[PDB]
């Protein structure tokens, strides 16, 4: 299951 | 034994040929189980192992929703990084991201990881302690600082210690017959004459799982690392793996040479000899 | 920018036996960037029905792909893998040896 809480560089 | 779940994401810009390519794959140990490709027709996360096809529409919809969100952040990332490195709009660049987690043989959280590359070199990575970041360039310090302020490592640690390993164990249970299997290598040797005074002895390991294997030759029990041609372990296409190791044997010396195979699927290591 | 040359292996999935159906593999690995052209050849001409795996990458960030097609080996037919990449000044051809 993927992480759902991504962020920009 | 130990197990892992790992997601691999590649984004590649294509200036003047539309949106960036985005490809996501997920693996448990050496078995691929999901894919997404932005250039494919479906626009869904898709099953690649038979045991994950049993997950219902809630799973597939949610993984599709998340993978498309990953695709969009990487799209913005390509633009951000190009600005960070003062690069022109014309060239094609590459971002790669990998994260996932390991459990040990007690099935408890062992290791967690997250790393990111720009144009094939390290850009930023989560440290072993899951609290801080290692930033390669001066450009990556801007990212490090952004991520520290938004407490990303805290949120990531929670995933790696919680969701990541819980779903790993679920997959290991659900796909028991595929993922908790070992296929022992099926082994043979071939012999082919170089000339009149020497011959190549090749030791083969086929149809094995998982990919981890040691294949070595010895002469009179002394290891021949420097004199062995060893190929990269390669996929058979059916979920198993292949490897070989070869040595050049002078005439009359075949009996001096032993090939040694170590693999998790073997009751004890093998010692093979041409005779 | 970083550029790494593909390593190439061409091999069958099962030990090759004339008249018995099999899969011919071209495994490309160790390469960067990910744009690569791979063709399977049968007596020098391009095989049409060729599939490949989904792009993934190794610990050092370099890419790998398996290209593959259903085939039935015969005593006379020769197979090969032809690869082009930015690191190669010309397409590199590797012949299938039913022994490597």
């Amino acid at each position: 299951m993927l992480w759902g809480y991504l962020q920009y560089v | 034994g130990s197990h892992s779940m790992r997601y691999f994401f590649t984004s590649v810009s294509r200036p003047g040929r539309g949106e960036p390519r985005f490809i996501a794959v997920g693996y448990v140990d050496d078995t691929q189980f999901v894919r997404f490709d932005s250039d494919a027709a479906s626009q869904r996360m898709e099953p690649r192992a038979p045991w994950i096809e049993q997950e219902g529409p809630e799973y597939w919809d949610g993984e599709t929703r998340k993978v498309k969100a990953h695709s969009q952040t990487h799209r913005v990332d390509l633009g951000t990084l190009r600005g960070y490195y003062n690069q022109s709009e014309a060239g094609s660049h590459t971002v790669q991201r990998m994260y996932g987690c390991d459990v040990g043989s007690d099935w408890r959280f062992l290791r967690g990881y997250h790393q990111y590359a720009y144009d094939g070199k390290d850009y930023i990575a989560l440290k072993e302690d899951l609290r801080s970041w290692t930033a390669a360039d001066m450009a990556a310090q801007t990212t490090k600082h952004k991520w520290e302020a938004a407490h990303v490592a805290e949120q990531l640690r929670a995933y790696l210690e919680g969701t990541c390993v819980e779903w790993l164990r679920r997959y290991l249970e659900n796909g028991k017959e595929t993922l908790q299997r070992t296929d022992a290598p099926k082994t043979h040797m071939t012999h082919h004459a170089v000339s009149d005074h020497e011959a190549t002895l090749r030791c083969w390991a086929l149809s094995f799982y998982p990919a981890e294997i040691t294949l070595t030759w010895q002469r009179d029990g002394e290891d021949q690392t420097q004199d062995t041609e060893l190929v990269e372990t390669r996929p058979a296409g059916d979920g198993t793996f292949q490897k070989w190791a070869a040595v050049v044997v002078p005439s009359g010396q075949e009996q001096r040479y032993t090939c040694h195979v170590q693999h998790e699927g073997l009751p004890k290591p093998l010692t093979l000899r041409w005779e | 920018m970083i550029q790494r040359t593909p390593k190439i292996q061409v091999y069958s999935r099962h030990p090759a036996e004339n008249g018995k159906s099999n899969f011919l593999n071209c495994y490309v690995s160790g390469f960067h960037p990910s744009d690569i052209e791979v063709d399977l050849l049968k007596n020098g001409e391009r095989i049409e029905k060729v599939e490949h795996s989904d792009l993934s990458f190794s610990k050092d960030w370099s890419f790998y792909l398996l290209y593959y097609t259903e085939f039935t080996p015969t005593e006379k037919d020769e197979y090969a893998c032809r690869v082009n990449h930015v690191t190669l000044s010309q397409p590199k051809i590797v012949k299938w040896d039913r022994d490597m």
